[PDB]
């Protein structure tokens, strides 16, 4: 049996860790909600 | 019980100790999370009980207490923030510029950040603090890195 616990407010924090790239990927979404790479 | 707006951890005691299976957004009296996290099962908030209202396995989304309330969209240009809530660790904002998931049914934003499975359902925010989607459903590319989609439901 599952339960929820609060973890914080939903706010944008100025001066936060800026990391991660922006790739353009060809993908396919199946009937089960699963993504897959198309090449 | 706790119907306060904000980000929440989805936990279970079925496994060893207390394990975090995912994250979610409470807004306008409705709890929004990824379908694979809860599987449409009921949730507990104190002695309060949250029952599923809407869900879709293809979209990988589910809303509790009412219909889907999140509607803000990524503009395709601006940088966004992943409000990541990792298992056993404090909520942390990570700013990134999203990428693109080209599909036959249109393009969707993508966030190339790496977090454990229990972080699934963490919101993605715009510069105003409006939730533009949920992080936690995506793909794994050549270098083993994880790319999640920016999953947004449809508001009625
Ligand atoms: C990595 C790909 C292959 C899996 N995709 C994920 O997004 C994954 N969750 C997941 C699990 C089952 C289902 C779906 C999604 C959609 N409907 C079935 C996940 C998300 C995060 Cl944040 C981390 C993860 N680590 N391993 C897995 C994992």
């Amino acid at each position: 049996d599952m339960y929820i616990e609060r973890a914080g407010d939903i706010t944008w924090e100025k001066d936060a860790e800026v990391t991660g790239n922006s790739p353009r990927l060809d993908v396919a979404l199946d009937e089960s909600g699963d993504f897959s790479l198309v090449e | 019980g706790e119907t306060t707006d904000g980000v929440y951890r989805v936990m279970t005691r079925r496994l060893l100790g207390s394990t975090q299976v995912g994250v979610g957004v409470m807004q306008e009296g409705v709890f929004h999370t990824m379908w694979h996290v809860t599987k449409g099962a009921a949730l507990r908030s104190g002695e309060g009980r949250l029952d599923p209202y809407w869900g879709d396995v293809k979209q990988d989304l589910v809303s509790y207490c009412g219909p889907w309330k999140l509607d803000a969209a990524w503009d395709g240009l601006s940088e966004v923030q992943l409000l990541a809530v990792p298992p056993g660790e404090r909520a942390k904002n990570i700013q990134t510029l999203p990428g693109i998931f080209k599909t036959k049914d249109g393009d969707i934003g993508a966030v190339a950040l790496d977090y454990p499975a229990g972080t699934s359902g963490s919101p993605i925010l715009d510069k105003c603090g409006r939730v533009i989607g949920l992080y936690g459903n995506g793909v794994v590319i050549k270098n083993g890195s994880y790319v999640s989609a920016i999953t947004q439901g449809k508001r009625e």
